[PDB]
């Protein structure tokens, strides 16, 4: 964190919150790990040090310029925005695992408690702005710079990590991206409606596909919007979707070739590739291994 | 002519107002009932009443959705004749089983039956007797060549196969059929099953009979197929037995109503012809209304038919109070039985 | 809000549905509220009878489609009957005048 954000570029107040981030997340982590315990059900709940890795991975992907630009674009102090970023990234690692809505509300408390005590200087300005009800979400694709007149003629949108204030402003962008996806993939139509929770999930999936060396595991009862949102996120992400084709002839050998073509796309030539798996696509347990 | 025209005009205006009110009531009723069809199936008799008559009806009145206050489900969705038919098929007379029946006909999703004793199965066997064949239409979930012998043949032909001994867990190869996802080439409607495309006719039907008292079904399964609790219950049997006691005891009274109701439904249809006949013929006639005797006759004739219908419908309503008093008195027999 | 937001989009697709614009916004909320009340009864039904009934978002899409088809058929029958009644009433009124 000290190497990635330097003292020179940032204001004296902003860099006091940067130093606090590293001390903060640990205070939160300890409170979260001591209250949410692993059990037969909710077995994943257990928090490791990968979950501390991943929190930061989120914070360090959000660029220096975007934090200094916060007073212009987000109409808030840069020091405040930075805690806004932290809160989101802590949430996306710790809150997203949690299975029921009651266990989320408990953790949202521990994010708020900590924030207020770690960032004492901007406590009164944090407290009024940041709640579990109000939405301060982050994405890479926010920028509408992709006009898409006869394909992508006007360069591409710089994939920068920004904040969005309202879901309604987000919905217009995401709705346009969905309608465009149906135009580009005309064989496989994806009729879908993006409600408040569905938008959040799409950001959550588009975050996991974006970060380097990160895989996503989406757990839902089925028809919960898992597949549909993944193909959208992938399309918005401008990365290739690979889906296992299940036929009786197809076996463990053909999977290995389908994975091999994945590495042939990814490791070789340098294409971002998102391999997609469902319960349906796992014919046997050996494929999943 | 003035008196006849005034009466006819008043009846037509009342009918038009009733029709507009009925359309609003029908939208509310469909919202109350479709909810019943899709969701209430897997619940017992008590919980269907709780889930529809206590929850949804309360929700409607608060929201201000226009709905008919009584909205008897059985009456709205299906005709009284077709209920009569399901009784002959073997569908019991009790209130639950009628609804179970209704759900099978009206559901887009393939029905699934919970019945431990094939009462729901023995109804679906006696019905669809033309489309069902005894040999190579009924198989168990697990057969050596389930797919290629039974399933494949039944989709190709369009014959109604009935899955036997589902035993909670369903096979994943069947999933694409339950989904009704179809890759259409012309009108063949080829459906892939474990990778292999199979010609599905529109007339093909699937029925899935669970033979367990409490099966634990997966959400994916419960979403794919409408689940119907066909289980015989004490409160259910009571209403069958009460039906059988009323058919035996005070038979003459109950029969006279069943005769009257059948003759009333005729007289409604009969009146629908005469007032139609007038409309067709009052346009065709045109000028000199005062000397048009062949038309004039039916305008006076319609009023006698209308007056007759109106008198029977009052008497019908009286006989439904009569038989219901006897339904309360003979309740203790059934419930004991 | 999710279920209501899904119900909104389905009402706008529903062209043949004729009612008040105020009513449609009440229906929207009702459609969604229905799907919650079933999920609340499922949980009560597990405690009171030890029977598990699973409702999912897929079931909410299917119930809405079934309701739309039933409503369209009922509306078509009501509309044809109403049109015949209206033509008869107009002819009767002209004859009376
Ligand atoms: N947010 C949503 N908007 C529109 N449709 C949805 C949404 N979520 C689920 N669905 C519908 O439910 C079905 C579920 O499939 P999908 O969400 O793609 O994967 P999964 O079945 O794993 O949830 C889809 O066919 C889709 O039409
Ligand atoms: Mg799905």
């Amino acid at each position: 964190i000290k190497h990635m954000f330097k003292q020179k570029y940032f204001s004296d107040s902003t860099y006091k919150v940067i130093e606090s981030l590293t001390s903060a997340t640990i205070a939160l982590w300890n409170k979260v790990k001591s209250t949410m315990l692993p059990t037969p059900a909710k077995f994943h709940y257990v928090f490791n040090m990968r979950e501390l890795s991943r929190i930061f991975k989120g914070i360090l992907t959000c660029k220096k310029d975007t934090i200094n630009d916060a007073p212009k674009s987000m109409k808030i102090k840069p020091e405040l925005f930075l805690v806004g970023l932290w809160r989101h990234e802590a949430e996306r690692v710790l809150a997203d695992k949690l299975v029921n809505n009651k266990d989320k509300d408990t953790v949202m408390g521990y994010i708020q408690e900590v924030s207020l005590e770690s960032f004492s200087q901007i406590e009164n300005e944090i407290l009024e702005k940041y709640s579990s009800e109000k939405t301060f979400l982050f994405c890479d694709f926010l920028r509408p710079d992709v006009i898409n007149e006869d394909g992508i003629i006007e360069e591409e949108a710089p994939k920068i990590y920004e904040a969005i204030d309202s879901l309604t402003e987000l919905r217009k962008r995401c709705n346009f991206l969905l309608s465009f996806y149906n135009d580009r993939n005309p064989s496989k139509k994806m009729p879908l409606v993006l409600f408040d929770d569905a938008l959040k999930h799409l950001l959550r999936i588009s975050r996991i596909i974006r970060q380097p060396r990160s895989s996503g595991l989406l757990v839902g009862v089925g028809g919960s919007g898992k597949q549909s949102l993944t193909r959208l996120a992938g399309f918005i992400g401008k990365n290739l979707i690979q889906q296992i084709i299940v036929t009786k002839t197809y076996s463990d050998k053909d999977l290995k070739e389908d994975i091999k073509k994945g590495f042939d796309d990814a490791g070789h030539l340098g294409k971002q590739v998102t391999f997609l798996m469902t319960d349906s696509e796992v014919k046997k347990e050996e494929f999943l291994e | 002519l003035i008196t006849s025209l005034s009466g006819e005009k008043d009846r037509w205006g009342k009918g038009a107002q009733d029709i507009s009110d009925q359309k609003r009531k029908l939208v509310g009723n469909v919202s109350l009932s479709t909810a019943f069809i899709s969701y209430c199936g897997p619940f017992n008799a008590e919980y269907r009443n709780k889930l529809a008559q206590q929850r949804f009806v309360v929700d409607m009145k608060k929201r201000g959705v226009p709905v008919t206050p009584g909205l008897e489900l059985t009456s709205f969705l299906i005709d009284d004749a077709t209920i009569g038919e399901w009784n002959l098929q073997g569908l019991p007379k009790d209130d639950l089983s009628i609804q179970n029946g209704i759900m099978v006909t009206n559901s887009a999703r393939y029905p699934l039956f919970i019945d431990p004793q094939g009462q729901g199965q023995n109804w679906i066997r006696n019905k669809l007797s033309a489309s069902i064949i005894p040999e190579r239409c009924i198989t168990t979930l697990s057969h050596p060549k389930f797919k290629d012998m039974f399933l494949k043949y039944c989709m190709e032909s369009g014959l109604t196969l009935i899955v036997e001994n589902i035993e909670n867990e369903v096979d994943p190869m069947m999933d694409p059929v339950l989904e009704r996802q179809i890759i259409v080439k012309g009108k063949t409607q080829f459906v892939n099953v474990a990778g292999t495309e199979m010609e599905l006719s529109k007339e093909f039907k699937l029925f899935m009979t669970c033979r367990l008292a409490n099966p634990s079904f997966s959400p994916e399964l419960s979403a794919k197929t409408t689940i119907i609790d066909f289980t015989v219950t004490q409160s259910g049997l009571e209403q069958q037995l009460l039906g059988k006691v009323i058919s035996k005891e005070q038979k003459a009274l109950e029969d006279s109503l069943n005769q009257l109701l059948a003759d009333v439904n005729q007289n409604q249809k009969d009146l629908q012809r005469l007032d139609k006949n007038l409309l067709e013929r009052l346009i065709n006639s045109q000028g000199n209304l005062l000397d048009d005797t062949e038309l004039m006759d039916v305008l006076n004739n319609t009023k006698t038919q209308a007056k007759e219908v109106a008198a029977k419908l009052i008497d019908a309503e009286i006989k439904t109070k009569e038989i219901n008093e006897k339904r309360e008195q003979y309740r203790p027999v059934a419930i004991r039985g | 809000e999710a279920l209501v937001s899904v119900a909104e989009t389905f009402i706008k697709n529903f062209d043949k549905l004729d009612t008040k614009e105020e009513t449609k916004q009440e229906l929207m909320k009702h459609m969604g509220n229905v799907h919650l009340m079933v999920n609340e009864i499922c949980d009560e039904y597990y405690q009171k009878m030890r029977r598990q009934v699973y409702v999912t978002p897929k079931s909410f899409l299917s119930y809405l489609n079934s309701y739309k088809t039933l409503y369209i058929e009922k509306y078509d029958e009501l509309d044809q009957q109403e049109e015949s009644f209206k033509i008869g009433l107009n002819k009767i009124q002209e004859a009376t005048i």
